[PDB]
């Protein structure tokens, strides 16, 4: 690696040597295009099965597919910008499908409040991913290298501030879970050895 | 300029050719110069290892390059007139004023060849015999440029020694010019060059 | 203000979006201390350490000098109040300050606030220093760590950490860095102890 | 920035037309 | 610093051309410095107008300055022998073993056979 | 015609829908080539200019 | 769209476009040996003396000046 390591948000697995306990390599992660096509076809299957399905069950199908994709992939979501565009498009298409369930598509008629309210309060309980700013750089230098982030474009329209919470901030990354799993299971093994030896 | 090259490229794409054409981003053409004199008295020699040329390079003064480029002084001038022109406003020595051989990468180009050889003045007829080949070597070296294949400007090339083979003929018939090119490049590189 | 900071953190997918959102509200210069305070408080409430908060703090350090001075001040303040925190919060704070140090987001002079002595430091302070230096030895190399600690410019900033005086404390520091699992760094201190 | 400008112009021009490496004693 | 560069211009191989005196130099060096000299500038020997042999600045089936028949690196370090009539340059030992045992004076697959007396030393 | 717009101006649909000139080791960047130079001198800064009208210059 | 940034049309996606700027973006003895001989030759050429109109006597005076300068330099 030229210069130094690339301290980037969560797409980098800093691989650790077992002997020297040193970070010797970086593993950049992306979502494979077959998984993109599988998720897009899942949303298309939901929209074609939407003709005889209530709004709550449609949102439940979306929530199941979304948390299946997100809890499977986690860290690799943030470095696939085409997956962010696909997620924004799919969330907007199912919101449009709920709008087409009525005879209206007025955006003032349907604020985010009628969608993202949990169903304990009578809402739909929709889980959000599309309300984030998509990073944008030059398309001239996108295919050459990684040139950082120079601009942001809007993901979904919302009333000024809003700040709808993203689902990815409530899922732990895989690398932190593996480090914590190693530490916790080693601590449990030493505690079990101490409990066997002390007969406590 | 931008408008000139835009008109050229529009005429290329619409009139004389119907071919779709990629255009690169515009850049400029640079030149090569020196700042401080040659710290090492560099030298080279012919493939027939008898002639040895030792020459150093130092930058010119302020007004000299624009005086040459605006044709205030020419190589078609009298030697005494050229020496007076150097001596009155540049305060050159008359030995140095009579030492000027050739100009630049072309005619009235902004480089000056000065020959100051004390042990090689005893065969100065032979030095004048090889002087023309030294001139075309200097013209080729300052035209090509060793740094980034660009022109060389505002350099005085001062010859220090010329061990010329006595009646060279076979070796003094074309081997002098690339030797002089290597001498010009090596003297240029030892004098902290700049873009 | 804390609620708006927490909602801007939870709304953002990426730390660039988080920093752009936090710069979007255009907070006054009196609120930068509370902003860094609740960056620390939002990461300390996490179950595991995430690199998002450390990279957000590094971006804020690279943006303006006022965030860098506020982060140095809160590093000194959090080191003075280590024992108030709990051990997962201690681990998360140690991972943050390790990430701020190996990315050169902070000067190393704030390491003068650490005084390696068993008389002064509490047990949680040794746990914090152990986690901090283990992550520093992990993410950048032990030869690079020795070259960073061995420079002549930061020698007054490491004298509380590397004593070379009152050799009970020097023996405690040597045994501390050995019993962490490092070794290596105390070879010069072992040479200085062996000559006296 | 300013002290890297001549090195950048040198490297990019030599990559544009010629060879990347430059030797001060390439002739002698 | 090696012998892969040009002898006179001291530049690397781009458009080289060989001569019948055994020295291969740059085509621009042979053109401008010997436009009316009529002699080889490597050692002062006499060079004819047809004595020079082209070696580059055209289309070749090898794609590099390598052996045209053996398809190996017949550079300035390796013993390189060039066909004077054909213009193809190969390794000397490989061309000698091809034209000695099976009389393979042709290419590997292009099959351009000729005589065995047209091989000369390139450098 | 170029599918690029000034922020004050209007936006339209696209009309039509490896290069070594885009090599990052051969390109010097001091000022980035913005949209306004691609509109003011459209044959200079644009590969494939089609149905492009030359603007009037200074009056 | 504008510069190299943005979407070609916002109609297909579920957004309005509205691309905005990222606020979080960071921003030598041989030279002296020849110079001594050049000073000697300059002192030789500085004699000249085209007022007394001497011929070989001027050459003998120049040789005397050159030997005096060589003795003073030694």
């Amino acid at each position: 690696t030229s210069y130094e390591e690339f301290t980037h948000k969560d797409g980098v697995w800093n691989l650790q040597n077992e002997v020297t306990k040193e970070r010797t390599a970086q593993c950049f992660l992306r979502v494979d295009d077959e998984s993109m096509q599988r998720f897009h076809n899942r949303v298309r299957q939901i929209l074609m099965a939407s003709g005889s399905t209530t709004f709550t069950k449609i949102v439940n199908k979306w929530n199941t597919a979304l948390i299946g994709l997100m809890t499977y992939f986690r860290e690799a979501v943030v470095n696939t910008q085409e997956l962010l565009d696909l997620l924004v498009k799919c969330e907007n298409k199912i919101q449009t499908r709920i709008k087409i369930g009525l005879n209206s598509k007025m955006p003032s008629r349907f604020p985010p409040v009628v969608f993202y309210t949990p169903k304990e309060l009578g809402g739909l309980g929709m889980l959000s991913m599309g309300h984030v700013l998509i990073p944008q750089s030059d398309l001239r230098w996108s295919k050459q290298t990684d040139v950082g982030i120079t601009h942001f474009r809007s993901g979904m329209s919302h009333e000024e501030d809003q700040l709808i919470p993203n689902l990815y901030r409530y899922i732990q990354p895989w690398e932190s879970e593996f480090i914590d799993s190693q530490r916790v299971w080693a601590e449990y093994a030493l505690k079990r050895q101490e409990a066997i030896a002390q007969n406590r | 300029g931008e408008l000139y090259l835009d008109c050229v490229m529009h005429d290329l794409r619409k009139m004389y050719s119907e071919i779709d054409i990629k255009v690169a981003d515009p850049v400029v053409t640079f030149c090569e110069t020196v700042v401080e004199t040659s710290s090492l008295k560099c030298f080279a020699e012919t493939p027939n290892k008898k002639n040895k040329i030792t020459m150093i390079a130092e930058p010119l003064e302020k007004g000299l390059a624009e005086d040459i480029e605006n044709e205030v002084v020419q190589i078609t001038w009298n030697r005494k007139k050229l020496g007076e022109f150097f001596q009155t406003k540049y305060d050159w020595d008359l030995l140095a004023a009579r030492s000027i051989w050739a100009f630049g990468p072309d005619a009235t180009g902004p480089n000056i060849l000065v020959d100051d050889t004390l042990p090689s003045e005893v065969d100065k007829a032979l030095l004048g015999s090889v002087k023309d080949s030294i001139v075309q070597g200097f013209q080729w070296g300052t035209r090509e440029g060793p740094l980034c294949d660009e022109l060389i400007r505002n350099v005085k090339f001062k010859i220090l020694d010329a061990v010329v083979a006595q009646e060279p003929l076979h070796r003094g018939g074309g081997q002098i010019i690339p030797t002089a090119r290597r001498v010009v490049y090596s003297a240029f590189l030892m004098a902290t060059p700049r873009l | 203000f804390r609620r708006t900071i927490y909602l801007a953190i939870q709304s953002s997918l990426d730390f660039e979006e988080c920093a752009h959102k936090l710069l979007k509200m255009e907070f006054p210069e009196s609120q930068t201390k509370e902003l860094c305070n609740m960056i620390l408080d939002c990461c300390a409430q996490q179950r595991t350490y995430e690199k998002f908060f450390g990279l957000l703090a590094g971006r804020f350090c690279m943006l303006k000098k006022e965030y860098m001075e506020s982060f140095e001040g809160i590093f000194k303040e959090q080191y003075d109040t280590i024992h108030r925190l709990e051990t997962n919060k201690l681990r998360n704070v140690a991972k943050m300050f390790a990430h701020l140090l190996y990315t050169d987001s902070l000067p190393w002079s704030v390491l003068e606030c650490i005084k390696l002595s068993e008389e002064t430091t509490t047990s949680s302070s040794r746990i914090f220093v152990k986690i901090f230096f283990q992550e520093l030895c992990e993410y950048m190399g032990l030869p690079k760590l020795n070259a960073r600690l061995k420079d002549e410019t930061l020698q007054p900033f490491f004298e509380g950490l590397l004593p070379r005086d009152n050799p009970r404390n020097t023996r405690f520091a040597i045994n501390f860095f050995t019993s962490i699992g490092l070794g290596g760094l105390t070879d010069e201190l072992r040479e200085h102890l062996k000559n006296t | 920035p300013a002290p890297h400008l001549a090195r950048e112009f040198m490297i990019k021009t030599r990559r544009r037309k010629g060879l990347s490496e430059d030797v001060s004693i390439s002739k002698f | 610093l090696p012998f892969d560069h040009c002898s006179l211009s001291l530049q690397p191989f781009v458009y080289p051309v060989c001569t019948p005196d055994g020295i291969v130099f740059d085509l621009l060096n042979i053109v401008p410095w010997l436009k009316k000299y009529g002699t080889n500038p490597s050692n002062g020997e006499k060079l004819d107008g047809r004595s020079l042999i082209k070696l580059n600045f055209s289309k070749n089936s090898e794609g590099k300055y390598h052996c045209p028949v053996l398809f190996t690196v017949f550079t300035n370090n390796t013993h390189i022998v060039a066909v004077r009539t054909t213009g193809n340059v190969y390794a000397y030992e490989a061309v000698e073993q091809l034209n000695i045992k099976a009389k393979n004076f042709r290419d590997l697959l292009t099959d351009e056979p000729f005589s065995r007396q047209d091989i000369i030393t390139l450098q | 015609a170029l599918n690029m717009a000034i922020p004050g101006g209007p936006k339209f649909e696209p009309l039509v829908r490896w290069n070594e000139f885009n090599d990052i080791n051969k390109i010097i960047i001091r000022q980035p080539i913005r949209t306004e130079y691609k509109i003011a001198f459209p044959y200079l800064y644009n590969n494939l200019p089609h149905h492009v009208h030359l603007t009037w210059y200074h009056t | 769209m504008y510069n190299g940034i943005g979407l070609p049309t916002p109609r297909g996606s579920g957004t309005n476009g509205y691309v905005q700027r990222n606020l979080s973006l960071v921003r030598n003895p041989d030279i002296l040996d020849h110079e001594r001989k050049r000073r000697v030759e300059l002192r030789c050429l500085e004699l000249e003396e085209m007022m007394e109109e001497q011929g070989y006597e001027e050459q003998q005076i120049q040789e005397k000046v050159a030997t005096f300068r060589l003795m003073l330099l030694e």
